């Protein structure tokens, strides 16, 4: 009997899908508990205003305030002390 | 109400709170200081209580080494079986105490209980009182020598805390080995019977039983002494191990007694009555021995892991049925497909085993108790057992690795068995054989911890029956958080 | 001390083990013989 | 994100003590588990029951040449449609 | 890491026992707990 000219090496098939699987499923979570200090913000409500703030002083190009603002909020995200400080929310 | 309200408002000042080593230092360091160590060790606790020369030293030293480790493993071993001999001890010393009163009754004659109780408020596992000289320097000399007779102590408390296990081994062995009909029948009833009641499982069903064997062997010396072909006995080895069987489990009835255990209208109306208790009145005992509290300790993760370890069977349970029993390369599999049915029903049984077994984990109902042991019998003895499963060239050559797999599912099922007696899945605590957290053990859940798949599974089925507020997100960090911990 | 209790285990085994070695209506005699006195050995020992 | 949380929080808080509810689990964890196991099984059983199929060719022509030599094929024979006849299973268990 | 440990497997165990509050409120306490490595270190400071 004949068949067409599929079928061939099917093991690997099986190998490198599971693999895939596993890339996938390590994906969701491989170190996603460290991605765990970024989280637990009452309100990034200020967060909001100021980055809107450095892109309002972007339209209205002032020299200063652009990197002023951006080391702010770089210095914001460095301590979590401080993403934590004012954050509480308002009494 | 505030479901996801305390995520963030918690506070933190409130919130702060208010043997083989010398294996191991003589594979790191120089044996020699190993030694050093052993016998300064000796002369500390003594106290307590009260270069070609160089080459033929480090040779002699090496000798000497052997000698010390091989003794040292044995007291490893030792100290083990110690460990099992503290909880029978906890049998044997009552039993000791006790003994002796009664030897106080053999030389006092007298009648009173109460009295000879006195000298030794009414249930203590300890009892602290007057102490008999022949018992202190008989345990001071066993404990002051041993070499090797430690280990022949050792059987025999082993040996008496088991009480039943070698008859499973031998009623499991003998039907594999020889299957009549008798011989194959009765284990599966004697499982199932044995499995129901913690204080007597079978009122008077061993002895039915051991009748059952005293009798088919007469049937054998008979047999070696026509229509006889047609029963399911056949002419082989006179005997191998039954006699063995029935003297261990005489040894039982022994060490139950030795503990102590047993072993108008009118008319038709009582009739009535009376069928009601024999049976009706056993449909009551059913629904007690179905009724919540007894207790017994629950150790899930041995039977988890028993269950992997029973798939491991059966997937090396795949090349040999081909014309390669040897786990030979793919390429076989892929050009040989020797009747492949079996290996998927068996798989898909065994997941779906381990979904209900976690089912019934966390749920723990009955249904699924009886459930998994009906479909494990019938599997079992539909299955296999009879002369089709002889299809496959595995009549009784290599017919034991089917076999190896029956008797770790057999045991796995009593074990299983013994957990429904205790039940209490609610209560919970780490598995002690996980909780002694050896490197060994460390290792073993490690290499659980690395095989594919497993995250998505475990953490979907016990986000689903897991029954509090909780997200994906949380519980799944949590398993990332255990992942570390441990 | 073991040799006393231990062996009348021992001589009630060894007995029935002797009579069931060789093929013999006698052997069977003595296994049966042997169940008999098995099944009330811890009373018969207890009793005179 | 984080804002989107709290607005929903807001306007969408749970009840203290539902704890759960079972239907969502029923859902999420029905999604799951037939995703995963439809390709766990996928290759598994496509291989089982569908897995390349036996085509039966027969041949159409058989042709003999008894040469000698060099020379001519002292004879040629071809035979295609009728002389040619499948085996019947009377045959075949004949054989 | 003992303490988040027997913390950890303390929300298991309210989990079980199906108590209403314990259990959020166990997983905000490890969740700070997670916040402050200034916290991961404050108690954990090997008993001396
Ligand atoms: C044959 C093909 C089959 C499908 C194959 C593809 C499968 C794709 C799977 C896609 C999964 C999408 C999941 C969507 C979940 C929505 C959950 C939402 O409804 O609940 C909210 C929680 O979900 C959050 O909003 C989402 C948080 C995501 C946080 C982590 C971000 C991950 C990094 C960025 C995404 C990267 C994705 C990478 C992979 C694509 C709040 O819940 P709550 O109000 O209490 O309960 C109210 C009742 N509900 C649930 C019925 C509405």
């Amino acid at each position: 009997k004949v068949s067409p000219p599929a079928g061939y090496g099917i093991v690997g098939l099986y190998v490198s899908i599971v693999l895939v699987v596993g890339k996938f499923v390590r994906g969701f979570f491989s170190e996603i508990s460290h991605s765990i200090m970024f989280e637990e913000l009452p309100c990034v409500d200020r967060i909001l205003k100021l980055c809107q703030d450095i892109f309002l002083v972007r339209e209205t190009r002032e020299l200063e305030l652009e990197e002023e603002l951006y080391a702010k909020l770089i210095f914001l995200y460095r301590s979590p002390e401080t993403m934590i400080k004012w954050t509480r929310e308002r009494e | 109400l505030d479901h996801a309200t305390v995520i963030h408002s918690g506070d933190y000042f409130l919130f702060e709170s208010d043997a083989f080593q010398m294996a191991y230092q003589a594979w790191v360091t120089n044996a020699q200081t190993v030694l050093r160590q052993r016998r300064e060790r000796a002369r500390q606790e003594r106290a307590e209580q009260l270069g070609r020369s160089h080459m033929m030293q480090r040779v002699l030293s090496t000798m000497q080494f052997l000698w010390v480790l091989g003794q040292a493993t044995v007291d490893g071993l030792t100290r083990w079986l110690r460990a099992f001999t503290k909880h029978h001890r906890t049998m044997s010393d009552v039993l000791c105490a006790e003994r002796y009163l009664l030897t106080q009754e053999l030389l006092r004659v007298g009648e009173v209980r109460r009295g000879v109780l006195d000298q030794l408020a009414s249930e203590l596992l300890l009892d602290r009182r007057l102490h008999i000289p022949e018992l202190e320097e008989a345990e001071r000399f066993e404990a002051q020598q041993g070499r090797t007779l430690r280990l022949l102590r050792a059987g025999y408390q082993c040996v008496a805390a088991h009480s039943e296990l070698l008859c499973y081994f031998i009623i499991i062995l003998n039907h594999m080995v020889t299957a009549s009909a008798a011989s194959l029948v009765l284990p599966v009833l004697v499982f199932l019977w044995a499995m129901l009641t913690i204080p007597r499982p079978s009122k008077r069903f061993w002895m039915t039983a051991i009748v059952f064997t005293e009798v088919m062997v007469v049937t054998k010396y008979l047999f070696q002494f026509p229509p006889r072909i047609l029963g399911l006995e056949k002419t082989d080895s006179y005997i191998k191990y039954d006699l063995v069987q029935l003297m261990a489990l005489f040894f039982h009835r022994s060490q139950l007694l030795c503990y102590g255990l047993w072993d108008r209208r009118l008319q038709s109306f009582c009739v009535s009555l009376a069928q009601s208790f024999y049976q009706p009145l056993q449909r009551f005992f059913h629904d007690i021995l179905h009724t919540k509290y007894r207790a017994a300790t629950d150790v899930y993760a041995l039977m988890f892991l028993a269950d992997i370890v029973d798939i491991i069977i059966i997937i090396f349970g795949f090349w040999a049925f081909g014309k390669h029993s040897a786990a030979t390369d793919i390429a076989s599999s892929l050009s040989d497909d020797q009747v492949p049915q079996a290996f998927l029903f068996m798989l898909l049984v065994q997941f779906g085993t381990m979904v209900i077994d976690r089912a019934l984990y966390l749920r723990k109902t009955v249904l699924g108790k009886l459930a998994f042991q009906v479909v494990l019998v019938v599997a079992i003895h539909i299955w296999m057992f009879f002369i089709l499963p002889a299809v496959t060239e595995r009549m009784f050559s290599q017919n034991a690795v089917a076999q190896l797999w029956y008797f770790v599912k057999c045991i796995y099922f009593a074990l299983s068995a013994y957990q429904i007696r205790c039940g209490y899945p609610t209560r919970i605590l780490g598995n002690f054989l996980t909780k002694k957290y050896n490197h060994l053990n460390l290792f073993l859940f490690q290499g659980f911890r690395l095989v594919p798949f497993l995250v998505e599974l475990r953490a979907v089925m016990d986000w689903v029956w897991t029954d509090t507020t909780l997200s994906l997100s949380n519980w799944m960090c949590v398993e990332d958080i255990y992942a570390n911990i441990f | 001390v073991a040799v006393f209790r231990y062996l009348f285990w021992l001589v009630l085994v060894v007995v029935f083990v002797a009579g069931a070695t060789r093929i013999s209506i006698f052997g069977l005699g003595y296994l049966l013989a042997c169940f008999y006195l098995l099944l009330f050995g811890t009373t018969l020992l207890q009793k005179d | 994100i984080i804002k989107c949380s709290r607005e929903t929080e807001k306007k969408y808080p749970q009840p203290k003590g539902q704890k759960k509810k079972k239907i969502v689990k029923y859902g999420m964890g029905g999604l799951i588990i037939l995703f995963l196991i439809a390709i766990i099984w996928f290759p598994l059983l496509f291989m089982s029951l569908i897995r390349v199929v036996g085509v039966v060719n027969q041949p159409i022509d058989v042709t003999v040449t008894l040469k000698l030599g060099g020379y001519e094929p002292l004879f040629t024979m071809s035979a295609q449609q009728p002389s040619i006849v499948p085996f019947t299973p009377q045959a075949y268990e004949e054989l």
